[PDB]
DNA sequence: TGCGAAATTCCATGACA
DNA sequence: ATTGTCATGGAATTTCGCA
DNA sequence: TGCGAAATTCCATGACA
DNA sequence: ATTGTCATGGAATTTCGCA
């Protein structure tokens, strides 16, 4: 079997309701399954047209083999299917209920969520202006099982923003305060 | 000087005037039989008079004032009067156009790594396309991998908001760019700071300078034209088909399309190279680091016959912008400061402002 | 074909495929291990389908479709199916750029007289003076001698009105002129019928043609910002002064005036030539006809590295006059008629007009 | 002495005033001395600026060392006698009622005002679009003295429109009698 | 029969938008 | 069914002045 | 150890208005 | 305070296939 590679196996998959920013309501998490490399898009609704209007984006930069979801509607429409015929991706999907991925992906999707997360919690409606600082800190974090991080696993250099103050991504006592009260 | 012409109708030696000549008077003025004719001498205090009334019948060069004078007049050292005249002509320096083609173009470094330099550029205005007029064209200067961005006009604001976009992915050391409205605002700027990257700029109307970028413009400019020849130009949803097709067009030159020298692996994309199969991604990274080091380079072509190249203290023409109808062409003379390197120069003009302009964009001038 | 293929898998030769090299079957497909790395070699019957796609992608070149193709297949003389799909796309072919340039420039020999052949041209618009915008040059072919006349519209009425002025003092055998609406319109053709004036005129959009009379509108320009320099644009009233300066002005190269090589003689104007006082008008008249045989005429340059010359039958291509945004810059290629001269060439379109056109105005088809 | 050569010396004088032709009553008629070539200008005045006006188109194309005239009004003006001297031009005038030109020019002026004459009768309003014929008619007419015509000593070749009908320039019968009824 | 300097000739450069 | 041109000012080359 | 043909490399041309 | 670039298709040159 041959070693894996970036743009073999995409993982999608939509983040939300959340708060409404710039008209946005969701968010569509792409992670290449090899170099833990993350698009974030947002998009107005999980629908077909959302996910193809914001992978047209992606796929004008790289096309993957491969693109991994649950069964999610969006996913599974035979609008969805017929775009992924057109270019040449396989659809992969993970069985109902039993969402399977990666050890990589899995914890890549954990950092995502929780981040976001400790992100919204004081500003929850000026998240969409942040997506472009969330996806560089998360394409800039050093992977403990692979020694690099996904920008040097899928550009081979280094990058020209480390992210060297490895945050808390816990939310403090404040943060919990502040969130729980949001909660209302 | 008729005291100087006066010691020659006598007869005796003159410094300049051939002993071997017939000086007589003739008219009440002082002649000479020449080879050509009988010309009259005039003394030194009329000749300044004389240039300028015979240059000034045309604005005519260093011959074509000779040759009017030559009708009339003979002197020591005629052409030495011409050409002091043609030196302190406003009119002729300001009008005339240079006959010294520039030195040879500098083919500057290649940057050594993606995300180093990107060169950014407006095409437009193009026919309307779902209200949209430019194309935002971002060229990463090592790879030659560009995107492109759809605007409705080439603002700060535009660009600022199709950059936000491109560096999601990852920041750029430096952006090259002309000096565009949208690039040059403090609104601009303040954007590059926030974001730790410096903005460089090209020297006023050298669009060769912007090469990487203005190249790429051709490129996209011709396949909009080919996947829209008898069809309406709706080049709005063909800008995403055209960028991926530019991104992995092999370069002949290079052997590798600007996709391969950002990933070192192709996409799923028509024809992808399998030639990296059984190696590892570290092995793959490695080849990569070798493959974007040893890229042909081009090098300064030959000067040509006739070039100049600027020296400090040089007086040098700034050619003009926006010439109007029957204007001249050329500012008054100004000063080379620093020679930053044969092609880009810091001059002073005789407002007193700095500026740094190719030598495209100059003329040395004429007769000292 | 997968008869052809057959053979090869069995082990016997078959013409264009190296007999040193091991062709086996994998995954349905026939397939070769090259040093390269394992190709698919697909039958002849999927081969033009195959470089269409590989070209399809961005519409590329030679080189750049065969990078795309070796990345997966393999097969006999892969080039000559490249550029078989790259001389039959119409896309390529019209928006694509010619890469050879034209032979060199021909000289046209010098009219032998005065008035044998006159070229006219208009200047403008420039900036208003008194109600006029444009002036009509015209340029006596032999002499240079040049009459200016400032014009509201560049009209035929306005260039009869000129002409019936000029023509009281001689009428030209030939007036050589561009395809301009103000010449060829019927009401000139009818007005130069009338005097025996037969009308020459340019190939389309080849202003080199008209090369004597433009490039007096340089000096006309010229001369008119000099005098205009730090002064409004009133150009009307130096018109006259323009005519009487430029007639009056030596080329360096002939040693003449256009004055001198109309009359033989200067009028009372300043540094006017006194050489041949003592001559007789007729011994004067026999001196000018032989400076005007001895003129000095330039020869045809050399061809540049990569020139072409056109060929009777040849496809060729016409450049599309005003390219719209978007639009191929190329007509559809055309056949060559007649070749007139080497620069000089009769074609005939798709639609079957013929038309006569310069070279700087066609490309070679690519490809054959 | 020097040889008589073109530019030496340019005879003028006014034809008129003749019926209205294009808003023009007059003719200002311009002879080089040594060729006896003719220029011809219409003025809708004798006046120094009608003069002016004219001569700056003639002196635009070559400059007399001498203008030779009677003691007409337009021409002994002190307007006229600076135009003159900015242009390095001599004045020379004929004594008052003492008329004296020269042999080829006195000839010329008859030809000019007989052929006038000749193309007026008929059409005595149209004669301002005929000046370019006449002045071609009489600069391409043979000089039975020098052998050669005005155009031939001028420019040094010979014309594309030669004269070889020799027309009367004497008026027929016809002619005579449509020119006595006009005079009425 | 040859030297140094002036004069003439050569010719690339660029613009007729 | 016609076609490049030529002013410009440094450099290259020839000529001039004197011996 | 060398031939004919195919493959690769060279590089002038021209356009980013 | 900066700087030309590179796709294109004939021609030139090198390599390939075979001996
Ligand atoms: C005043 N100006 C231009 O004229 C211009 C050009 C171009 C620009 O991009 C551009 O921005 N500008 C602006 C307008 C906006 C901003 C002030 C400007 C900065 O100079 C441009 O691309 N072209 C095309 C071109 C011609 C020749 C070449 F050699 C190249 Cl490489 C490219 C030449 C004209
Ligand atoms: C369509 N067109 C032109 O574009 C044009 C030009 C010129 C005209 O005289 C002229 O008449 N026209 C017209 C307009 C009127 C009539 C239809 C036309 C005929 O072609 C012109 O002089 N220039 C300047 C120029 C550029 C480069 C050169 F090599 C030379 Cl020699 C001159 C070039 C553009
Ligand atoms: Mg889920
Ligand atoms: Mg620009
Ligand atoms: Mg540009
Ligand atoms: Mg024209
Ligand atoms: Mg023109
Ligand atoms: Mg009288
Ligand atoms: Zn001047
Ligand atoms: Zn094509």
């Amino acid at each position: 079997d041959r070693p894996q590679k970036p743009f073999d196996k995409f993982f999608i998959d939509y983040i939300g309701p959340l708060p409404p920013s710039q008209g946005y309501l969701y968010v569509l998490v792409v992670v290449d399954g090899m170099t833990g490399f993350t698009w974030l898009y947002p998009t107005k609704a999980p629908s077909t047209s959302a996910t193809v209007k914001s992978l047209n984006v992606l796929t004008s930069i790289a096309i993957p083999k491969v693109i991994h979801s649950d069964q999610g509607a969006a996913f599974t429409s035979s609008t969805f299917a017929e775009w992924a015929k057109e270019r040449g991706i396989h659809l992969e999907f993970s069985t109902p209920y039993h969402p399977q991925s990666s050890g990589k992906v899995e914890r890549k999707n954990s950092d995502i969520k929780r981040l976001l997360t400790k992100l919204l919690v004081g500003r929850p409606t000026k998240w969409y202006d942040l997506l472009p600082v969330v996806q560089l800190a998360l394409n800039n974090t050093y992977s403990p099982v692979l020694k690099y991080t996904p920008h040097q696993l899928l550009f081979g250099i280094d990058s020209n923003t480390p992210f060297a103050n490895q945050d808390t991504l816990d939310l403090t006592r404040e943060e919990e305060l502040s969130l729980l009260q949001e909660i209302r | 000087l008729d005291a100087e012409l006066d010691q020659l109708l006598q007869g005796h030696y003159i410094k300049g005037y051939p002993k071997q000549y017939t000086y007589f008077l003739e008219d009440g003025k002082v002649k000479v039989s020449r080879p050509e004719g009988v010309k009259i001498i005039p003394p030194q205090s009329d000749r300044q008079k004389i240039v300028l009334q015979a240059h000034n019948l045309a604005h005519t060069g260093r011959e074509a004032t000779l040759l009017k004078i030559a009708n009339l007049y003979w002197w020591p050292n005629m052409r030495k009067d011409v050409v002091k005249q043609l030196g302190r002509c406003q009119q002729c320096l300001i009008t005339n156009a240079s006959n010294k083609a520039s030195g040879p173009i500098l083919r500057p470094d290649r940057p050594q790594k993606p995300f180093d330099k990107f060169f950014i550029d407006y095409i437009g205005p193009l026919p309307p396309s779902q209200g949209y007029l430019y194309v935002l064209v971002v060229v990463d200067g090592m790879t030659g991998f560009t995107w492109l961005y759809p605007t409705k006009a080439p603002s700060t604001s535009a660009t600022v908001k199709s950059l936000n976009v491109l560096t999601s992915i990852a920041i750029p050391k430096v952006i090259h760019s002309d000096q565009g409205a949208a690039f040059t605002s403090s609104t601009f700027a303040e954007w590059a700071k926030e974001r730790g990257i410096h903005l460089e700029f090209s020297t006023p109307y050298h669009p060769q300078s912007s090469g990487k970028v203005e190249r790429k413009n051709s490129d996209i400019k011709r396949l909009l034209t080919k996947l829209l020849v008898g069809r309406p130009t709706k080049w709005y949803d063909l800008l995403p088909v055209v960028q991926l097709a530019l991104n992995n067009t092999y370069s002949p030159v290079l052997k590798y399309t600007p996709h391969q020298l950002l990933f070192g692996i192709d996409s799923n994309t028509p024809f992808a190279n399998q030639d990296t199969l059984d190696l590892t991604r570290e092995e793959e990274l490695s080849l990569l680091q070798e493959i974007r080091t040893s890229l042909y380079h081009p090098s300064t072509p030959p000067a040509s016959s006739r070039s100049w190249s600027p020296v400090v203290g040089q007086l040098v023409q700034e050619r003009v912008a926006r010439p109007a109808s029957l204007r001249p062409r050329w500012h008054k003379p100004s000063t080379v400061l620093k020679v930053l390197n044969p092609r880009t120069v810091v001059i002073l003009d005789h407002l007193g402002n700095n500026r740094t302009v190719s030598i495209d964009n100059l003329k040395p001038t004429s007769h000292q």
